[PDB]
């Protein structure tokens, strides 16, 4: 029993004092400010526990109470959520009719004139209309009453403080020990098995008690207050077995192993619920169900406490092969004893699984009359696609903290890490090649176009009219997805999605999917997505494979992970650091992002989105014009965005002139970041004199001297505001579009 | 509408006025560098000591009040055009009411104006404003490779 | 003195971080040192090495790459036995540091003051002074 | 190459020669200041600019001045 | 009137500024019944709008050709309270501000570690100088005459230039 | 007229800009302080901090209000 | 002057050129820069205390 629990009992005295002492945490900054730095420094290192303390244990303590305080965060979030939609919403009226009512769960206060903002959305009700999907889950929910959002809303309270009791608990009264939070086979244990398996499996449960029984009802037409309440389909299994006979049999098909009696339930549908069209909730029932089983099989491969299991050690020490020298030795240990290390992994694969969500859900719906609520399907992409990239560029920010702080070359000799540091010269002179070529060759065929457009020589572009450039491989893929029901995928009834090929599947006159062609402007913007993420990938790897050194700076490790320079010789080493790689980088996501969102806008606008009517011909948003005009790209400017920046400029006096001026107030601060961006520390402080000298001339000098930004920070202050403004001028252009015609 | 617009173009002939009075009479030394005259007009900096030190040479001045002659510049030569545009066709009240605030300068000036210039070449053919329409988008190029 | 070029390199796989055809044509670097144990250290162009007890060598492009091994070398394995030269492509070798046997920020008779100027900054003449004059500017 | 000067007011506390990457900078002896000793800068040609000396410096304007010059393969601090 | 600008009361594209700005919210009320909140709401906003009107055009403010009140700002006393009355209350304020907080860094400068007076303010002096700032005019001035306001150029540090 | 407006007042500002550096240019290398005692020239440099904080509080003043309007009305 | 006084600094490239710092030690033997001065603020280097001569310093 090696794996056991081990805490060290009222470790940390619940204080006020420290709470008086700004900086207590670092002995640097827990002698008080002198200059206005000091103030900058305590923000800046506060929740860098790594180098405040020097033991694991106190590191590691500090980082579970700290999630817990996160969870309390969310779970308020969470509750708030609820509240609003059970206090502040047309989700009652938006049940009745979810393809007419705009769901809205805000409303504001009549204060100097803001009251036009509670437009009306439907359903006899002002608000401001929301797009972030709730209505949606809370019908595949079965929530059907305000009754049950404030159910819901104290559940999400009560766990909100149970989980900041927690984090108080184990840091103050009882705190883990470094021997708990270092047991890598029992956490992974217990969270496949426990929290994703449990996990699914509890939902299941709740798919298939409540979700299922009650979406039918309403999918069969039954008023949301004339359907018996989620625990009468639990205790009268006759009412259930009336909606899904297989019921009646009970949970001996499950135990015997004739499963096939349950397929009212679980199913394999594929496709589309053509009355809301979103997934078959049987299917996503099935779906968890089976997710949740391999799960639990999947937490039973590590060994705890019984021998039966798998070292990971064991597991990776034995991968190595005649090109990989030690192979995979030592990085159990790594990921054991550096939480950056390990932070970077989870924020790669976090941001990467964000980026899928976002790809699977606009194309796969699932939720009911979510795929016809356009500013849902528009805001929870590109919701997810920023936090995707955000956190993929906070994988190599903590790749490169690990590499600077946590690696230790004498237990890395000849391994994985040895291996890649000794040839990072060919890594990143071949990464620079593919980024020169993919840039001419994705966006030079648009410099082409755009010359030969303006040329007037329309047979000399890359054009599906012209020289070809067909996406092959992907219209390809589509066709084996079409084929895929009854030939590949035997037993499935539809397609995974419309997207690849098939039916148009129309919801209230409107489009929920349908085939998405691909063409020579899809295989342009596709080759620009692939530059984008391959630059991103070169500026992010290039610091953290030179994190620690250089040809440069031969020493850079010494000068930490995150400073502006070593001087203005060499020729000058501004922005050397990993850190300014992390800074250049969340440019290059921003710019990877921004074309990728811009290209699903345009796309789903022009070819997806609109309205059904006789002859069964689609109208769509934007119609059409996708093919012919986002191959150059005067296009884009004139096609996309100033034809589609129309409704945020014209908002003024409506519900949506909050984002009129939300699009003004962004383009203000991007601009404003520039001032940050372009200029140094060293005019600033000699302006900061003579202002400090106007100062001393009243006698009205304060004692902590202002000071100039540090290099670092004005570096860090033009990057945010920059994607504040960046970021805010597309969400409040993306949002009034679509609200106005989606 | 002329009013306000006057009143930015005198915030930025003060505030280029500042960068460039700032560089001169910094030149030969200030606080940071007491001794910045030795070095020259043009150095890239005296290196991340006494705080960080990057453009503090007088040569840097000149670099930073350089954006805002553009802008002031932008200000001054947007106000005219809008100004006589409207007037030339016959419109001077949506000047009038539109300059007051900025969104009638971006929707009523730069969008509403924007469209023969850049429907000088479209999937439909194009026309003379071709050439125009490939120097505004070459303009874009070229200011963003500037970052 | 001179560099015995016959003493053993640390144990080293190899990486793309070492030096370049310069090096063969200008000029190049070495460092000595001894060490009592055979042991991991980090070479300033790359990876990990394993420096052989007893004297090491090493050829490195760049001079600040020989003194930041140096560095790490006697901030980490205390090692202060560290002899650094200069190699020319005509076989020349150059001894560099400690330049006269003694480390620099411990004083040494015989070494002649370069560059002290007798006054304080602030004393230097303006640009203006000496234009078209070939006088410097300390004074 | 660059030019490196020390002014009569370093007190001698050998930090530019600690912090200097490339050995630049050693102390000679001195009787100016109470330490007996000041910096010294006998192998400019291998300054390679980064200005950590003066970053070093303690007195109130730096004993240690750089003045960047001309570059050269060792001032530019080029491995190739 | 003045500068060729018409009064509101009388202005045709003031009145006509009121009835569009009324009809825009009555046809958004013509979709909702009577007794309903939304519809309280919006009634609510048409006596809102209907009484500034009323109060701009009383209130001796001029209009445009535009229809929108204008501010004349050259001095004249008809027109005071459109930029000198405001001004005047605005800078009562901000000496008030200024003073206290003038007041309070020479304050912090006496103490055992001023800094640390700045960044944790002793409330209840801080509290004791912002009252104090109603009389800023004349204890501002007293102190200027007293030679406590300005230090002279020769204690004031300087660059070598 | 649009053209002929644009560019004549482009090159102003370039003319402008380049007058105050050559005019920094001419402190840094040509001015001699000890040539030019109590001079007009050497008396602006003895309060350059009054003449740079008024424009610094000049060029804020403006900024604050003209923008506030802006911003108010829109 | 004399220790523990109170004095104004003359040098004109100190930070603290014509600011008041304190003496703390002042040097009998033969160094070019004997009064030792400790200051309240900090420099741009963050160091409160600087040498200087006698001509560079002026009791208050
Ligand atoms: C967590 C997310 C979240 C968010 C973003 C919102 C957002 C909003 N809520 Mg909702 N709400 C939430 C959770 C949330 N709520 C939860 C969990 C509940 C259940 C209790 C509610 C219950 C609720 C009601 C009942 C109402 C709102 C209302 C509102 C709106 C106005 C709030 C306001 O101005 O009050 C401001 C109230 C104040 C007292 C101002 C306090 C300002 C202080 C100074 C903030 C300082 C924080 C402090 C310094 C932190 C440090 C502590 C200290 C020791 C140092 C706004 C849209 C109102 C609304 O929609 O009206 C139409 C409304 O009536 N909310
Ligand atoms: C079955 C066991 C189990 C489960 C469910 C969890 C669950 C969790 N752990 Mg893990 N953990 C476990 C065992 C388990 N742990 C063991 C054995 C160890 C020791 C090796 C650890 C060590 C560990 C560390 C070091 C950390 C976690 C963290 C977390 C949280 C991850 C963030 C998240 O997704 O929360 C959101 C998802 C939720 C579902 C929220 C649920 C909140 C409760 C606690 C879940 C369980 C409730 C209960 C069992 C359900 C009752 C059902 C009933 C109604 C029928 C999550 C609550 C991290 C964290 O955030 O700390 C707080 C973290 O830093 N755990
Ligand atoms: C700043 C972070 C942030 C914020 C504010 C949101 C906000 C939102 N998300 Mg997103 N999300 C984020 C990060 C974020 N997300 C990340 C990092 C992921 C990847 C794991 C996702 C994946 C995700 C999914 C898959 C869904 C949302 C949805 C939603 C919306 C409803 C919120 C809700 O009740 O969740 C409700 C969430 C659900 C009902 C289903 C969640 C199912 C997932 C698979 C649970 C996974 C939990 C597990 C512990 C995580 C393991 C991670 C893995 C790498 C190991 C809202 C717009 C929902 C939405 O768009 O509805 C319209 C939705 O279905 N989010
Ligand atoms: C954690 C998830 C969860 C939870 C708490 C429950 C809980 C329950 N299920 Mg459900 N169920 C689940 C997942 C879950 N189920 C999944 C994943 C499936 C798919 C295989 C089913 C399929 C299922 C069926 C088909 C039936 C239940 C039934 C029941 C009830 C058990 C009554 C009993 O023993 O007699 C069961 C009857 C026997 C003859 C034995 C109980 C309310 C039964 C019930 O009461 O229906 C409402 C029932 O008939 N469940
Ligand atoms: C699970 C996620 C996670 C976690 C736990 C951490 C944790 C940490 N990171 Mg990492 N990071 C992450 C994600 C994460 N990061 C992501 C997604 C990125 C990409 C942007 C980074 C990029 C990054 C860098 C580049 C650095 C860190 C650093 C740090 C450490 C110091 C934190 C601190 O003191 O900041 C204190 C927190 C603040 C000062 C908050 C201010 C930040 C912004 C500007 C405010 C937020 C704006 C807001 C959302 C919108 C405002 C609305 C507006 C309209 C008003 C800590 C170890 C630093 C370090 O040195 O580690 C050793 C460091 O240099 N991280
Ligand atoms: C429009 C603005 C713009 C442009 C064109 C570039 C261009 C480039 N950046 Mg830069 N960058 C920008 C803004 C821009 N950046 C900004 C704002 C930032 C701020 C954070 C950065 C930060 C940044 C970093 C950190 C990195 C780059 C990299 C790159 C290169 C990508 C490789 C490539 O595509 O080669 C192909 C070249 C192009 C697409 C340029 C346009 C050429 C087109 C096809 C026309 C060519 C015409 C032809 C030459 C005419 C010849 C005749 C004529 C001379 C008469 C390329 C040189 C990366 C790099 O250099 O690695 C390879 C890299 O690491 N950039
Ligand atoms: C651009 C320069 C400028 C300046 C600085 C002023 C300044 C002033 N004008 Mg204005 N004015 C200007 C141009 C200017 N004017 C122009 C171009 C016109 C158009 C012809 C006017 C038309 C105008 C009128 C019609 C009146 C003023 C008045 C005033 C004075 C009233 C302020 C006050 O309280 O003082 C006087 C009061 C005190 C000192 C103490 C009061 C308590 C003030 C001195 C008024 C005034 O009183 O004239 C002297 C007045 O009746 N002005
Ligand atoms: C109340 C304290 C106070 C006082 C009396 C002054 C006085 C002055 N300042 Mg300001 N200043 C202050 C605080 C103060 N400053 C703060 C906190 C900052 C940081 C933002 C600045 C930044 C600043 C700049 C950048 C400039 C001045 C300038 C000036 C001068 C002209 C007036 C002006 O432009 O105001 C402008 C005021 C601001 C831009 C910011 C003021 C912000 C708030 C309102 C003041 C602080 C309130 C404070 C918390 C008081 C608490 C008291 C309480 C504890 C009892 C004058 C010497 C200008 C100058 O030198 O021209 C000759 C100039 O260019 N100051
Ligand atoms: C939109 C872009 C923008 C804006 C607003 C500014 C604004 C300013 N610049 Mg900068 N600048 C920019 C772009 C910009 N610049 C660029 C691209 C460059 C080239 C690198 C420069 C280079 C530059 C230099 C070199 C100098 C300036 C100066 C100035 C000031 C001149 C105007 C003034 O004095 O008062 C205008 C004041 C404002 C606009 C401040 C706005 C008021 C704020 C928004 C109040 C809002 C408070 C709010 C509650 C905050 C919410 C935060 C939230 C998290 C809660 C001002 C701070 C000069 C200066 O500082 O002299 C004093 C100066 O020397 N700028
Ligand atoms: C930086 C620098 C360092 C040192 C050296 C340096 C090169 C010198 C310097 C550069 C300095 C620079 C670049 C300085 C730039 C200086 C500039 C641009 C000065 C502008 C002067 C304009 C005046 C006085 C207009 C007067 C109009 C009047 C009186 C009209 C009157 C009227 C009439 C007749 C008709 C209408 C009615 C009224 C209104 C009554
Ligand atoms: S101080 Fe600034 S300009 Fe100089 S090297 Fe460092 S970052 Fe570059």
């Amino acid at each position: 029993k090696k794996v056991s629990i081990t805490v060290d009992r009222d470790p940390v005295a619940t204080s006020f004092e420290k709470w008086a002492q700004p900086g207590h945490f670092s002995r640097t900054l827990a002698k008080g400010p002198k200059t206005t730095t000091w103030i900058w420094n305590l923000h800046a290192d506060v929740h860098d526990f790594d180098s405040h303390t020097n033991s694991l244990e106190d590191i590691s303590r500090k980082i579970f109470s700290a999630h817990f305080g996160q969870l309390s965060i969310i779970f308020l979030w969470l509750s708030g959520m609820y509240f609003h939609g059970a206090r502040f919403s047309n989700y009652s009226a938006w049940l009745s009719n979810p393809t007419a009512v705009k769901p809205s769960a805000q409303v504001v206060w009549p204060i100097v004139g803001q009251e036009v903002l509670n437009g009306d959305v439907g359903g006899g009700f002002q608000g401001v209309q929301v797009t972030s999907g709730f209505f949606q889950i809370w019908r595949s929910s079965g929530i059907t009453s305000e009754v049950e959002l404030y159910w819901c809303a104290l559940a999400g309270l009560i766990m909100s403080g149970l989980m900041i009791f927690a984090g108080w608990f184990h840091y103050h009264k009882a705190a883990p020990k470094l021997e708990w939070f270092q047991n890598a086979e029992s956490m992974l244990n217990h969270h496949l098995s426990g929290l994703l398996g449990l996990g699914c499996l509890s939902w299941a449960g709740h798919q298939i008690h409540v979700s299922l029984p009650v979406n039918k009802l309403l999918d069969a037409g039954v008023a949301p207050q004339e359907i018996p309440l989620p625990h009468e389909f639990l205790v009268n299994r006759d009412l259930m077995a009336q909606l899904y006979p297989s019921f009646s049999k009970g949970l001996v098909p499950f135990f015997t192993l004739n499963w096939s009696e349950y397929s009212d339930f679980l199913t394999f549908k594929g496709g589309l619920n053509p009355v809301t069209g979103g997934l078959w909730l049987s299917d996503t029932a099935h779906h968890h169900l089976a997710l949740a089983v391999l799960f639990i099989v999947a937490g039973h491969m590590y060994r705890t406490n019984w021998g039966i299991g798998h070292s990971m050690k064991e597991i990776l020490e034995a991968h190595k092969g005649p090109f990989t020298g030690e192979g995979h030795k030592g990085l159990y240990e790594i990921l054991t004893t550096s939480w950056h290390a390990q932070l970077a992994i989870n924020l790669a694969m976090l941001g990467s699984v964000s980026i899928i969500v976002a790809h699977h859900m606009y194309a796969m719906p699932p939720y009911p009359y979510i795929a016809t609520d356009y500013p849902t399907q528009l805001s929870i992409f590109t919701h997810h696609m920023w936090i995707g990239g955000f956190c993929v560029c906070g994988g190599a920010a903590h790749a490169g903290i690990f590499m600077v702080r946590d690696y230790n070359p004498a237990q890395n000799y000849n391994n994985l890490l040895d291996r890649v540091i000794r040839h990072r010269d060919a890594i990143i002179s071949h990464l620079n090649w593919i980024c020169i070529f993919l840039g001419f060759h994705s966006f030079g065929l648009y410099i082409h176009n755009d010359t030969m457009r303006a040329l007037g020589r329309t047979q000399d572009m890359f054009s599906d009219t012209a020289i070809q450039l067909k996406p092959v491989f992907a219209q390809w893929v589509q066709s084996i997805h079409t084929l895929a029901p009854g030939n590949t995928t035997p037993n499935a009834l539809a397609t995974a999605s419309y997207a690849f090929g098939g039916d148009v599947v129309a919801v209230g006159n409107k489009v929920a999917m349908m085939p998405i062609s691909l063409g020579t402007a899809d295989f342009m913007v596709h080759h620009i997505h692939a530059f984008t993420i391959h630059v991103t990938v070169l500026i992010l790897l290039k610091g953290v494979l030179f994190s620690r050194n250089s040809r440069l700076i031969p020493d850079k490790a010494n000068l930490g992970f995150r400073f502006p320079c070593d001087g203005p010789g060499r020729g000058g080493t501004c922005q050397s650091s990993a850190w300014d790689s992390v800074f250049l980088g969340l440019f290059w996501m921003y710019n990877c992002i921004s074309v990728v969102i811009f290209h699903f806008s345009w796309k789903m606008q022009s070819d997806v989105w609109g309205t059904v009517q006789s002859d069964g011909t689609v109208t769509h948003i934007t119609g059409g014009n996708f093919a012919q005009s986002a191959i150059t790209i005067n296009g884009w400017l004139r096609d996309f965005l100033w034809a589609q920046a129309s409704q945020v400029i014209q908002s003024y006096g409506s519900a949506l002139s909050a984002y009129g001026l939300i699009f003004l107030g962004a383009h203000f601060i991007w601009a404003f970041s520039l001032m940050f961006l372009f200029s140094g520390r060293g005019y600033w402080q000699e302006l900061i004199e003579s202002i400090v000298w106007a100062h001393n001339k009243l006698n009205v000098a304060p004692a902590i001297q202002p000071r100039a930004l540090s290099i670092t920070q004005g570096r860090a202050v033009g990057l945010a505001h920059y994607l504040l403004g960046g970021i805010g001028t597309t969400w409040a252009f993306f949002l009034a579009r679509i609200i106005s015609v989606g | 509408g002329d009013f306000l617009i006057h009143h930015a173009i005198a915030l930025a002939l003060h505030t280029t006025t500042l960068i460039l009075v700032k560089g001169a009479l910094d030149a030969r030394g200030s606080k940071l560098m007491p001794d910045k005259k030795d070095f020259g007009y043009a150095f890239p900096c005296d290196g991340p000591g006494r705080g960080g030190t990057c453009d503090i040479s007088a040569w840097d001045a000149f670099y930073l009040s350089m954006f805002w002659m553009l802008n002031t510049i932008g200000w001054v030569t947007f106000y005219w055009h809008w100004k006589h545009i409207t007037i030339w066709q016959g419109n001077a009240g949506q000047f009038n009411e539109s300059s007051t605030y900025i969104m009638g300068w971006l929707r009523d000036y730069l969008w509403l104006n924007s469209s023969p210039l850049i429907n000088g070449y479209n999937p439909f053919g194009m026309n003379s404003l071709s050439v125009w329409s490939w120097m505004f988008l070459f303009g874009h190029l070229i200011w963003a490779t500037g970052f | 003195e001179t560099l015995n070029l016959q003493i053993p390199s640390p144990t080293f796989e190899g990486s793309t971080g070492g030096w370049l055809r310069a090096a063969e044509v200008e000029e190049k670097y070495a460092i000595t040192w001894t060490s009592p144990k055979e042991q991991v250290f980090e070479m300033p162009t790359g990876g990990a090495a394993i420096m052989r007890q007893g004297e090491n060598l090493l050829y490195l492009a760049r001079k600040e790459q020989c003194l930041a091994l140096a560095t790490q070398v006697k901030n980490s394995f205390k090692i202060t036995d560290y002899k650094v030269y200069r190699i020319f492509p005509s076989g020349e070798v150059q001894y560099l540091h400690p330049k006269d046997g003694v480390f620099p920020e411990k004083v040494n008779a015989g070494r002649v003051g370069v560059g002290n100027v007798s006054h304080s900054i602030g004393k230097n003449l303006n640009p203006a002074q000496i234009k078209f004059t070939s006088k410097s500017f300390n004074g | 190459s660059h030019s490196v000067k020390v002014y009569d007011t370093c007190i001698g506390c050998t930090q530019c020669v600690r912090a200097c990457p490339c050995d630049v900078l050693e102390m000679v002896s001195w009787d100016g200041c109470k330490a007996g000793q000041i910096a010294s800068a006998p192998r400019t040609e291998d300054c390679i600019g980064c200005k950590r000396c003066e970053t070093a410096c303690p007195t109130d304007f730096l004993s240690v001045r750089v003045y960047l010059g001309g570059e050269t393969t060792r001032s530019m601090g080029l491995a190739y | 009137d003045v500068a060729g600008l018409t009064p509101c009361g009388e202005s045709k594209e003031f009145a006509r500024r009121l009835d569009g700005s009324v009809k825009k919210l009555q046809t958004r009320l013509s979709k909702y019944e009577a007794g309903t909140p939304p519809a309280l709401a919006l009634q609510k906003q048409i006596d809102k709008t209907k009484n500034r009107f009323d109060r701009y055009g009383k209130a001796g403010l001029l209009c445009g050709t535009d229809g929108l009140p204008h501010l004349i700002t050259d001095g004249r006393w008809t027109h005071s309270g459109e930029f000198v009355i405001p001004g005047l209350l605005f800078l009562y304020v901000a000496g008030w501000i200024g003073w206290v907080g003038r007041s309070y860094v020479l304050f912090a400068r006496t103490a055992d570690k001023p800094t640390e007076k700045e960044i944790i303010i002793d409330v209840p002096v801080a509290l004791s100088f912002v009252s104090t700032g109603f009389i800023w005019p004349f204890s501002a001035f007293k102190e200027f005459t007293s030679g406590n306001l300005i230090v002279p150029a020769d204690e004031i540090t300087v660059s070598p230039r | 007229q649009s053209a002929l407006y644009t560019h004549h007042q482009y090159i102003a500002g370039f003319l402008m800009v380049g007058a105050f550096a050559h005019g920094a240019i001419f402190f840094v290398r040509d001015y001699d302080p000890e040539q030019n005692k109590n001079n007009v020239l050497a008396r602006i440099l003895d309060h350059k901090e009054a003449i740079i904080s008024h424009l610094s509080w000049v060029s804020l003043f403006l900024g604050f209000h003209t923008l506030g309007i802006y911003v108010h009305n829109d | 002057v004399k220790r523990g006084s109170k004095v104004r600094i003359l040098r004109k490239e100190s930070y603290w050129y014509q600011d008041i710092g304190t003496v703390a030690t002042i040097d009998t033997s033969g160094i070019r820069y004997p009064v030792v001065v400790r200051f309240e603020k900090v420099s741009y280097s963050g160091v409160n205390t600087n040498n200087f001569s006698l001509d560079e310093v002026v009791e208050v």
